RNA sequence: UUCAUGCUACGCGUAG
RNA sequence: CUACGCGUAGCAUG
């Protein structure tokens, strides 16, 4: 019995190893591996520069109009398009209902989706 | 008088400046500047008189008075030759301020003076002294130095806790105004010490010949040699300052490009992680003559000691590189064709770059150690989740791993209505009435995890004093000789709470027993000797507890993942399990207070001190704002027992495994990965013995700063005269352990504060004439130390004083204490706090446990918990425990009835019938079992 | 007491409401926890009973949720 | 009769627990009611009768000296009860009113409404007020 | 929904 | 009859 719950977890682990490979992109990150020049890169720059996409959870509307203005926004020195904007009840929130006026209305803190452009 | 405005002509003389003369026309008593001299008549970093300074200030175009000095030495001509000996060898180095040699009649006798130009108000050690012995009440000069150099006008004093770190955070901002002083200060330091080393002269520097501009002065205490062959001995000053240089951010300006403040940031390569020429490069620019050998990635280190010396390096050099740089180094690996990529590094901001050695490239198979390396690595959870930008903390994110942020709330209490029914029928609650319910479930909403977690922006890069901690490290670990530790295999690990969660993302398929039970014990020791010779990060799964509290603040738990315990284990647990059944010691975790061991650890915090008061205190946020070098340092006196088991290098890398996994780490909060600055992970397997280590580094150093906060001078005693002496020798002047009198001192600490700590909280039992002369420590040594080194402010209010030994501790593991008598004996009984009590009782985390007639033990156990109250004066506090009694009685009573009602009458009832007696409640005090 | 009773009914309020599924609502969940971490921390009795009265009437805001009609008598 | 006892307080540990866990939501609101009817406020009793009666609250009743509050009022009875001019007594504060909307979303001013106009009125009436 | 400690309550194994 | 280990539950402390 205990040999087969070995089994199951390896068999879990396995699995989301390979699924977590075949997310991560290979061309964004199989370049800045070979622009290392001993291949070693930290971890925390992986998701910085080879991301799919961007969240961003915004708080109040300050840090609204300071970060994700528009329906195109400049983080991490690349351009990220506003894929979704998603507030704290995951419901959709569309880019023209978030004002000045209307932010006492929103459930924040809202959850931005970006892609990478 | 002629004589006074002669003296100010003649200060003045080739460089031109109107002056005021501060002080009187003789010289001038100073108002208690700081030093730090080691002279046969005193030692230590105290604040005395100084006598022999004639203080003058100049006066610019229309009269405004600047922050720039004539220092005026009156001293014997004995020494003045020699002081213009040294200053003709040192005067073209603009490090120097100027000085102005001459003999002057002040009485008829020519005396001579050293009329030192344009020193500021205060020094460099009267800047380290305030900052660093910090009195709430008592920092004048620390709001003089604020306010001349522009860090916050004079209104930002009127502030509510100004000073306070945990409220307030803008004080830091105040404090890095300060930064580029102190780092043209380091700077002269360096061109001083360059200056003086080629001309050959040979003395010591310390903080107080140094003012605020940089420019040093005093030039007694050198001697000649050859030039090209002096050296500077440096090791007072740069100890002295080093709290200072991440208090005040002295290396921000190293971030940016030519180091100008005016110019951007450095655009660092972000795939640079290895920063070890930059390290040298600025150890070569500040910390040059200091002579102790410095290496930037510690895996090159020669022993503990030297692990805490380069480790506090680089806890001030890693706050120029960027954030991006630390965290795991990953390196794209191949697994029989598909390309993982793991982590085969960890860049720590303190223990250098550390590499993995074990790294397999091209590997054909994964066994179950390698999944469980590999999964637990947040290496491939940061690489294939997409990026975080969270606007919530300013905890840096790294990414996401689901396609939306969840939110957490904490439920209210399942209301025991029966009990308050019970409670107010037996007449509590009332008007007025001083057991009132204090004690709650109190509910959070959505974002409290993330709100709780953004309190590690309490937690700061620390640089400790390095002689200060590398001797309170040999005096902790002498507090720590009683102990037997070393590595144990897998098969002696005892783990006694086998079905809890094993952390992220194991606890996506099981608990702790899971992988206790799937790997073999082989399996668990490669594992453990993978962890000595490689460090592997891990990922703590932070989520909130929910538990009856006094206030309405979340509580976080940080339950590490399964490749941090089970390694912590077999490395930590013979130690752990040691200081846990070690009866009588400092540390008195293990030590139950029932069957009359309060009473024990009481008469043994009690131990022949002389005049013996109490004193407790708490750390405001001390697992959120532990520094890091007190954390590893804690990591290294619980690796101190590994003398035999482990090398050297298995020690190292133990000791980056275990703070990869706990103190500087990938933390999940809520489905997205964090980088945690610090601190302590609450789920560690050393957290509360590491935390205590850290408690005996906090007692021992508000002791060593206690010491040499005094004069000396003024100490009608002599052994403790020539104990104070010895302590500024073995602390920085000597390199090795002295280790005669590393035992005085700890004898000497055992004999006037001897000391007792579960943890966190700790009474000690101090020698109150010598804490009166300082001695030992107060809690102004203590709120001093919080300060300048666990970066926290501890209030006057959450410390207390019990004068009487015979009323006890007033707090001590939130238990008060009283003193009643049982059996011809005064004993010691520890007394909860009522409402704690009866909101435990009123307020039930689940369901099940308020009418499923769960009940019984729970209230056993709170009556078990709540006995002693009854032997206390108010009457109101004594009800308590037979309101508890009853209430078991009642609860039995309708057990009985029920079960009569379902089948038949009971026929076990003597077994319930010492549950509602106070029999089994006064037995668990009386100290005979 | 006066104050002791309003803070149990506080508790066993909050406890209704979130049997009432007010935690998927995040910005009225946090309005009642704000309400109840304020009464539960109350040395005031007059406004935990004002508190108490903007609580209960976010019970009320419910219609169909609790049938007050048969569940007073 | 040794080994049955256990038997026989484990299925009651079991049997009582599944008691309490089915009942978690009816017994909690009857229990919560109970303590609210033993509080005998009259802000509390007055917001239980208006909301017995119909008049129920659309939102937070708030604590400014002056915010919006929403609420119900079905018919004209209770209209008479809670309104006596321009004036709103409700959670035992006066609310002043300033304007009613009806069922098909359309302002009504407080001078139409009577006897006579009832009938015609598009029930139920959502006033909103100002705290006195 | 963590780690470590202590104590209860409930069923077992060992010895005297 | 007694103590010591084991498993579960519960409570308190850090
Ligand atoms: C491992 C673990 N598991 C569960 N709980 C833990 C720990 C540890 I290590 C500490 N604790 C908690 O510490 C609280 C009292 O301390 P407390 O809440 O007052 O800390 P604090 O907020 O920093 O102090 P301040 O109030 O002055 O800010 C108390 O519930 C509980 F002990
Ligand atoms: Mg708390
Ligand atoms: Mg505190
Ligand atoms: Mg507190």
């Amino acid at each position: 019995r205990s040999e087969d719950k070995r089994a199951k977890v390896t068999s879990a682990m396995q699995t989301m190893l390979f699924t977590m490979l075949r997310k991560l992109d290979n061309d964004a990150l199989n370049n800045i591996i070979n622009n290392a020049r001993d291949g070693c890169v930290p971890l925390n720059i992986i998701p910085l520069t080879t991301a799919a996409k961007l969240m961003v959870v915004i708080p109040d509307y300050n840090t609204y109009k300071n970060t994700c203005d528009g329906t195109t926004f400049t983080y991490a020195s690349a351009l990220w398009e506003i894929q979704q904007v998603v507030d704290a009840d995951s419901k959709i929130v569309q880019l023209s209902e978030i004002s000045m006026d209307n932010s006492p209305n929103l459930a924040w803190p809202l959850i931005v989706t970006a892609l990478r452009a | 008088s002629a004589d006074a405005q002669s003296f100010l002509n003649r200060v003045c003389g080739v460089s031109a400046a109107r002056l005021t003369p501060c002080g009187t026309g003789t010289s001038t008593d100073v108002v208690y500047r700081a030093f730090d001299i080691y002279n046969d008549k005193v030692a230590g970093f105290a604040k005395f008189l100084k006598t022999n300074c004639c203080r003058f200030q100049e006066k610019d175009e229309d009269d405004n008075l600047i922050d720039s000095y004539f220092v005026v030495k009156r001293h014997t001509f004995s020494n003045y030759q020699h002081e213009e000996t040294i200053y003709n060898l040192l005067k073209d180095c603009p490090a120097v301020a100027k000085h102005d040699f001459f003999k002057f009649r002040i009485d008829g006798d020519m005396v001579p003076h050293i009329s030192r130009q344009r020193l500021t108000k205060y020094t460099m050690a009267d800047l380290v002294y305030a900052l660093r012995h910090f009195d709430e009440g008592n920092c004048d000069t620390l709001k003089e130095i604020l306010v001349t150099y522009n860090c916050c006008d004079d209104d930002y004093f009127n502030k509510k806790d100004w000073y306070d770190f945990v409220e307030n955070p803008d004080i830091l901002r105040v404090y890095a105004n300060l930064g580029e002083r102190v780092r043209q200060a380091l700077l002269k330091t360096v061109q001083f010490c360059d200056a003086m080393r080629n001309a050959g002269i040979v003395g010591v520097l310390t903080l107080d010949n140094q003012d605020l501009n940089g420019n040093w002065y005093d030039f007694g205490d050198f001697i000649q040699t050859t030039p090209g062959s002096g050296v500077p001995v440096v090791d007072s000053y740069y100890s002295l300052l080093m709290p200072i240089l991440t208090l005040t951010r002295a290396l921000t300006a190293e971030s940016h490009v030519d180091t100008d403040l005016t110019k951007p940031y450095i655009k660092w390569d972000l795939l640079k992680y290895d920063f070890t020429e930059e390290r040298l490069k600025l150890f070569d620019r500040y910390f040059k003559y200091w002579d102790q050998t410095y290496h930037p990635n510690c895996v090159n280190c020669l022993d503990d000691r030297c692990i805490l010396h380069c480790a506090n390096f680089n806890v001030l050099f890693s706050t120029v590189f960027p954030p991006t740089s630390f965290g795991p180094l990953v390196r794209k690996i191949f697994v029989d064709g598909v390309p993982f990529v793991v982590s085969t590094g960890y860049h720590f901001r303190e223990l250098g770059v550390v590499h993995n050695q074990d790294v397999n490239l091209h590997s054909s198979r994964l066994s179950f150690k390698e999944l469980l390396v590999y999964a637990a690595d947040p290496a491939m959870h940061a690489a294939s989740g997409n990026l975080l930008l969270d606007k919530r903390t300013t905890c840096f994110s790294v990414a996401a791993l689901t396609n939306n942020v969840a939110f957490q709330t904490v439920k209210p209490g399942n209301f025991n209505k029966d009990f308050y029914d019970f409670a107010v029928s037996k007449g509590f609650f009332k008007e007025g009435s001083s057991v009132e319910l204090k004690h709650f479930f109190f509910a959070q909403d959505g974002n409290a995890a993330i709100s709780d977690y953004d309190y590690y922006r309490y937690n700061l890069p620390t640089m400790c004093d390095i002689r200060q901690l590398l001797f309170v490290v040999e005096v902790v670990d002498k507090y720590f000789d009683c102990y037997d530790g070393g590595c144990i295999n897998a098969n002696q690990v005892i783990v006694n709470n086998l079905d809890k969660s094993a952390g992220f993302p194991f606890n996506k398929w099981g608990k702790a027993r899971l992988y206790y039970d799937s790997m073999s014990y082989e399996d668990q020791d490669a594992l453990f000797a993978y962890t000595k010779r490689n460090v592997i990060p891990t990922i703590t799964q932070m989520n909130l507890k929910y538990a009856i509290s006094a206030k309405n603040r979340a509580r976080t738990v940080a339950g590490v993942s399964i490749c941090s315990t089970m390694t912590n284990r077999q490395f930590h647990q013979k130690l752990l399990k040691s200081i846990a059944a070690t009866r009588g010691a400092t540390v008195v975790i293990g030590t139950s207070k029932f069957y009359g061991g309060w009473h024990n650890m009481l008469k043994t915090v009690y131990s022949d001190v002389e005049n013996p008061h109490l004193m407790g205190w708490d750390y405001p946020k001390c697992d959120r704002a532990m520094p890091n070098m007190l954390r590893i340092m804690a990591s290294l006196v619980l690796a101190r027992k590994h003398t035999t088991c482990c090398s050297l290098s298995h020690r190292f890398y133990r000791l980056a495994n275990e703070c990869a996994q706990v103190l500087s780490e990938m933390v999940m909060c809520g489905g997205s990965l964090y980088v945690k600055p610090g601190g302590t992970s609450s789920g560690d397997a050393t957290t509360a013995y590491a935390n205590s280590v850290f408690n005996i580094c906090q007692a021992v150093t508000a002791n060593v700063n206690a010491l040499l906060s005094t004069d000396g001078n003024k100490i009608a005693d002599k052994y403790v005269r020539n104990l104070q002496h010895r302590l500024y020798e073995c602390l920085y002047r000597n390199r090795d352990v002295d280790t005669d009198f590393v035992n005085e001192f700890y004898a000497y600490l055992r004999k006037h504060f001897s000391m007792m700590i579960l943890s966190d909280d700790a009474v000690v039992c101090f020698n109150s004439t010598y804490a009166s002369q300082g001695l030992v420590a107060s809690i102004k040594n203590f709120k001093s130390v919080l300060y300048y080194q666990n970066n926290v402010f501890m209030s006057e209010a959450k410390c207390w004083t019990e004068t009487d030994l015979t009323k006890g501790p007033h707090e001590f593991c939130s238990q008060h204490t009283m003193l009643v008598k049982q059996g011809d004996d005064y004993v010691y009984l520890p007394y909860p706090d009522p409402s704690r009590i009866l909101g435990a009782g009123c307020f039930v985390d689940d369901i099940v446990k308020t009418d499923g007639t769960l009940m019984i033990e729970r209230f056993v156990s709170l009556a078990i918990d709540a006995y002693p109250l009854t032997k206390h004066p108010n009457q109101e506090y004594a009800d308590v425990f037979h309101l508890y009694l009853q209430y078991i009685r009642k609860l039995h009573d309708e057990l009985t009835g029920h079960m009569l009602d379902m089948y038949s009458v009971m026929l076990t009832n003597d077994n319930t019938s010492r549950y509602w007696e106070p029999e089994f409640y006064e037995a668990m005090y009386t100290p005979h079992t | 007491s006066k104050m002791s009773d309003v803070k149990c009914t506080s508790v066993v309020l909050l406890s209704v409401l979130q049997q009432l599924r007010v935690e998927s609502s995040s910005k009225l969940w946090a309005q009642c926890v704000q309400l109840h971490n304020d009464i539960l921390l109350a040395k005031d009795t007059t406004e935990a009973f004002e508190k108490m009265v903007s609580l209960l009437s976010v019970l009320l805001s419910m219609q169909g949720a609790v049938d007050i009609n048969k569940l007073c008598e």
